[PDB]
């Protein structure tokens, strides 16, 4: 259950592919709402001529429209106010010479297969104003086809050239939300993409050498009609906020709590009350599952903008957390401790020989308390195996599975989600899950163990008792062979052996948290192993 | 072996990313500037 | 140092090769380039030195250590010739007719020097190994040497007639006099306008490289008739065109400066060490 | 064969579709139940 | 128009080749070992440059 | 031959020598002679060339063996130069100011070239390593270099203008560019009356002897500016009388051959590998 | 070499062919010339 960590971590660049188009871009029900629509739009032409005596024309381009009508839907007369725009447009351009007397088109603009036409549509029945938290949103519509019309252009001399034919298909292609901005209030509208299709119809221009262009030009796109119509449905599906199921909001206007705060400050004692509820046994078998980034991340009843960046953006706050940078700095020593012989002097080591794992620090000190030298040592080098821990350089199931396995199982029952409280609450809780955590390296049937709180233990595998702590010896077992996470550590196996006599396997299985011996005991009821992991759990606390 | 199920099931929160290149390209494509062959466009006087 | 200068280095034959580790004074090295006015002027544009900087980070010298120090011609140049950078490379424009100017100069650049000053007026000066000469510089330097005998009576020349001196030099912007060693000179000098001190070669110099544009291999750095050393920082080029010249120069940096080696830059920029 | 045009989006072209599956499907299923068990859910009657 | 047949980045490349090979005289061996057992991802390898 | 180039050949250093060859090549060889035009002037006899083939008859070259060639001068003959015999000894007249031109003349035939076209109305060039130059030959070859840099834009010179370029070639017949390795540079040069290729010196070609008449060592047939290396095909005489010249060339055949060795002549006469 | 030099356990032979880092680690530990030099063989054959 750790990999998801892991992969968080892994994937954390493609957050770095997510702000760069972001950056370029600019309990609760579920009510359905499927209505018949009909958009009727129309384009604006911008026609600047240019100065002299006429003959030429600096720009003729398209221009936003706004339309409004009422039509017909289930017997309702609704009210319809729609706007429509033109993306990615070809600047054609005609020049007659340099003269001021020829005919001269600077920049004429032409929708083609690359353009995009954009649509928002708005009306005052109920869908379109529950439509403020969404969960899935479709629209289907008929294509419609927009003939480009005749256009003269004004010539006070000879020949008036016209500007006929050009057409294109509108195929609907998305819809999202969208809002247009009135005077004192602002509007959420339904955007609908249309992409283009080039049709039979092909546009030129008179008294030019212009013939076979394909495309519909800025100059008369509408062909005199009033209005183009495409007739289809649009699904929407709206959380409305409810407490009580014989009551549903006619409208979903309500503030929810990241509406007016953007640091989970109370969120805490939510999960810390979660707590409570957690299964043991049920807990380690989730633990063993690969939570991966989809069965992490699909079971969560997200709304439409929720779901499309809940991955990116708790990999965006994951990046950032004490983890992610104590995984840097482990990385950066390990690279600068290979990369030059010549400041083994600079790193002291409280090993045979020197490595990163095996270097001790700041450790500004504790002066509260009596401490030896070697509990020092021993929580700076536990410190850094939780990076083993998150360096896949274990070997039985680590307290990461435990936390990741916790954050699953309160993620899912807590209520309270939206797309800023996942991140710092994912990342939050990987930093501060299980503070003061043991690790043990097995070597020659005897057991070193340290743990971050300073607390260190020699001892044998066959028999329960302490052993005179070797440091520099426990150093050089832990920097390469595999470290275990000490679940069942060592004051817990004593009182189990004393009490409880365990045999040799199973012994052997809980000094390597093997997760088949932990949930046996943990289905004996045995309150030994019971205790252990409510601690662990309790400490689970964010 | 049977990695590449898994992986395929794991990568899937790029559909999403995918999905906003796609939709906010269309928003935000520039106008395509199409260019004129060396010979061009020269007619008429204006002639009545 | 100084109290271990006087120590054996030991090294073994098979010593794995390797990279200093130790700081130096400054980050990286500094490289001058000195040329004639008229290189500038042919190549006619404000901008070349910018450049031509750029050309030799592309050569792998960081923004900043190329440095262009123009000078009129060798005869100008030669007055007091001031070396900057931690590696100096000349070029010297090629005259058929200023061999021994040329060779002066190179002999002066190319060789540490230690100097003292000579009051001709007060004093008659010897040369007492043949390392020893006698350097003049200055806006134009002519020199009359009378030898004296035992007897402190001039040898072909009255002590207090200097019409009779023998004319070693005149209007030189820098001239190196060497005479019959042990003997006692009276000399006068253009002392308004150049001075002259009592100067002893060192040694090579190692970190100025002078590269002669045009001509044959003319240059003479020993006062010994029998011989004529053509060492590694003394290069000739063949040319047409200055920008041709410089980016052969730019291209063989490596080539040029692996001829020459770094801790020879005095602290002073100076062209000799000197001692009142 | 990789139609260039194509290979553009082929990766995630098969995982739009892939993350809509019955395998995906069970895969989610089985984690929420997974979860749902660690928390003390009441499961469902005749579950045994 | 006019197209650079030969790429910029070769006499940089060149360069770097150079300052690389003059570098892998001064590794240790322990240490390298140590970070060759590291998971080198992603982030871990592009974080610290 | 291909199959076994690269297989090595195994010899005892005990093998006796075979006799003289010189013999046996001179039947079995051909030797061109390259004079300028001054020469036959100077002679002013319509048989001396039957007089030379006569004399080097006399050394042991059979009658139609010896081949005289003329060229009008250094310049002239540097367009195109064509080495045709197996042994090639080309009597250069020496002049004070075409040092380059005759350094170029020698680089170009001394040493064995493999030329590519180059397009520079299309394509920016660079040169890779030491051993890339540009070579450019014809009537009136004048080259101007804009270097750019990243981002192709130039410095100190702009793509769009010529006139900011920084000429480097004006009015040669045969000029060889070498310009900073690594960058890009954008060339104007005068494809009229020029063509110009990108060449990578090979090694020597030891079939060709270069007899420089009058003057000193000024030959320079290597672009880097710290060797200028005399190898044996470059000799060295003083002369009053272009006969006296023909005949010390005729006398000393068996040591100017000796100092070349045959099997370098390619299939064509040419002075450089052309591949496209 | 080593086994020849450095004659070494069933358990240090075991996991050298086997590649184990941790005999690797222990041996260039103990400054081994023989592992010493073929780690450097391979380090300066790591070249670009
Ligand atoms: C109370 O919380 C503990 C751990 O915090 C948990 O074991 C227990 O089941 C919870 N509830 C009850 C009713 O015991
Ligand atoms: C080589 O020279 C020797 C000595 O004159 C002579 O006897 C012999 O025939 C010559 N030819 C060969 C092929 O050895
Ligand atoms: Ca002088
Ligand atoms: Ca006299
Ligand atoms: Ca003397
Ligand atoms: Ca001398
Ligand atoms: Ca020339
Ligand atoms: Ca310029
Ligand atoms: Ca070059
Ligand atoms: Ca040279």
């Amino acid at each position: 259950a750790s990999l998801i960590y892991r992969q968080l971590l892994t994937n954390s660049y493609t957050v770095d592919l997510s702000d760069e188009i972001q950056e370029i871009g600019s309990l609760w029900k579920e009510m359905q709402y499927n209505r018949d629509i009909t958009i009727r739009f129309k384009f604006a032409s911008s026609i600047v001529k240019s100065g002299g005596l006429g003959y030429k024309w600096s720009e003729i381009s398209f221009k936003p429209a706004n339309y409004q009508y009422t039509y017909t839907r289930d017997g309702e007369e609704v009210t319809a106010h729609t706007t429509c725009s033109v993306n990615g447009m070809n600047d054609f351009n005609f020049n007659g010479g340099s003269l001021p007397t020829d005919f001269v088109i600077s920049r004429y603009e032409v929708i083609k297969e690359n353009s995009y036409v954009y649509v928002d549509y708005w009306d005052d029945s109920q869908a379109f104003r529950n439509m403020v938290y969404v969960r899935s949103l479709a629209a289907n519509l008929n294509s419609v086809i927009c003939t480009g019309g005749d256009y003269s252009f004004a010539l006070p001399v000879g020949q008036w050239p016209v500007m006929t034919g050009g057409a294109v298909s509108l195929h609907s292609a998305g819809v999202t939300l969208s809002t247009q901005f009135t005077d004192f209030v602002s509007l959420n509208s339904l955007r609908f993409r249309f992409r283009l299709t080039v049709e039979e119809p092909s546009f030129s221009i008179t008294r030019t050498r212009v013939s076979r262009l394909y495309g519909l030009p800025a100059a008369n796109p509408n062909n005199g009609k009033e209005y183009y119509e495409v007739a289809g449905r649009f699904s929407l599906i709206s959380l409305v906020p409810s407490n009580d199921d014989y009551q549903t909001p006619i409208t979903n206007s309500v503030t929810v709590r990241q509406d007016l705060e953007r640091q989970l400050g109370e969120l805490r004692e939510e999960f810390n009350a979660l707590s409570q509820e957690i299964a043991m046994s049920q807990l380690i078998d989730l633990a063993l599952l690969p939570l991966d980034m989809f069965s992490m991340f699909s079971g969560i009843k997200s709304t439409i903008d929720a779901a499309k960046s809940m991955a990116t953006s708790v990999m965006k706050k994951f990046k950032k957390s004490g983890l992610a940078n104590s995984v840097s700095t482990l990385t950066d020593s390990l690279s600068d401790a290979a990369s030059s012989i010549s400041r083994g002097a600079s790193i002291r080591s409280v090993g045979s020989s020197a490595s990163a794992w095996t270097d001790v620090s700041t450790q500004i000190t504790d002066v509260s308390s009596s401490v030896s030298s070697i509990s020092t040592q021993t929580s700076t080098i536990s410190r850094r195996l939780r990076l083993k821990e998150m360096a896949t350089q274990t070997e039985g199931m680590n307290f990461d599975d435990i936390s990741a396995a916790v954050l699953k199982t309160k993620i899912d029952r807590s209520t309270q989600i939206s797309p800023n409280t996942l991140p710092d609450i994912v990342t939050e809780a990987s930093e501060k899950f299980i503070p003061n955590r043991a690790y043990r390296v097995i070597n020659n049937d005897e057991v070193f163990e340290a743990g971050t709180d300073g607390r260190f233990f020699a001892y044998r595998v066959e028999t329960f008792d302490e052993i005179p702590f070797d440091v520099q010896k426990f150093a050089d077992l832990v920097t390469d062979s595999p470290v275990i996470s000490a679940i069942i550590d060592f004051k817990t196996l004593k009182n189990l052996n004393d009490n409880y006599g365990i045999s040799r396997q199973q012994a052997f299985n809980l000094l390597r948290s093997d997760p088949r011996v932990l949930r046996e005991f943990i289905n004996q009821d045995n309150p030994i192993i019971r205790n252990r992991i409510e601690q662990l759990i309790m400490q689970c606390r964010l | 072996a049977s990695l590449i199920y898994r992986q395929l099931l794991t990568n899937s929160y790029t559909v999403d990313l995918s999905d906003e290149i796609q939709e906010i390209g269309s928003t935000k494509t520039q106008n395509v500037t199409i260019n004129l062959g060396p010979f061009a466009q020269t007619g008429y006087a204006p002639v009545n | 140092q100084n109290y271990g200068i006087n120590l054996p280095i030991t090294g073994s034959m098979d010593t794995a090769y390797a990279n200093s580790t130790q700081e130096e004074t400054f980050l990286t090295s500094t490289l001058c380039l000195y040329y004639p006015t008229e290189a500038a002027t042919e190549i006619n544009d404000n901008s070349w030195k910018d450049t031509l900087s750029q050309l030799f980070l592309t050569k792998g010298w960081p923004t900043g250590s190329v440095y262009f120090k123009e000078y009129t011609d060798i005869a100008s140049f030669s007055v007091d010739p001031q070396l900057y950078c931690d590696y100096n490379v000349v070029l010297m424009k090629y005259d058929a007719t200023l061999q021994l100017d040329m060779s002066e100069l190179a002999d002066l650049i190319l060789n540490e020097w230690l100097c003292n000053p000579m009051d001709i007026t007060l004093y008659y000066y010897q040369q007492t190994d043949e390392a020893n000469k006698w350097i003049s510089m200055g806006s134009s330097c002519t020199i009359k040497v009378c030898p004296l005998n035992t007897q402190t009576l001039g040898i072909g020349c009255l002590t207090t007639d200097t019409a009779t001196f023998e004319e070693v030099a005149t209007a030189e912007k820098l001239v190196i006099t060497d005479v019959v060693d042990g003997v006692n000179h009276k000399l006068d000098v253009t002392t308004a306008t150049c001075t002259i001190r009592n100067c002893k070669k060192l040694g090579p110099r190692e970190n100025v490289a002078v590269i002669q544009v045009g001509g044959s291999d003319v240059l003479d750095i020993t006062a010994d008739p029998t011989t004529a050393p053509q060492t590694e920082r003394m290069m000739r080029i063949n040319w047409k065109k200055w920008w041709q010249v410089f980016y052969t120069v730019v291209d063989y940096v490596n080539q040029i400066i692996q001829a020459m080696s770094k801790r020879s830059r005095s602290l002073n920029s100076a062209a000799f060490y000197y001692r009142i």
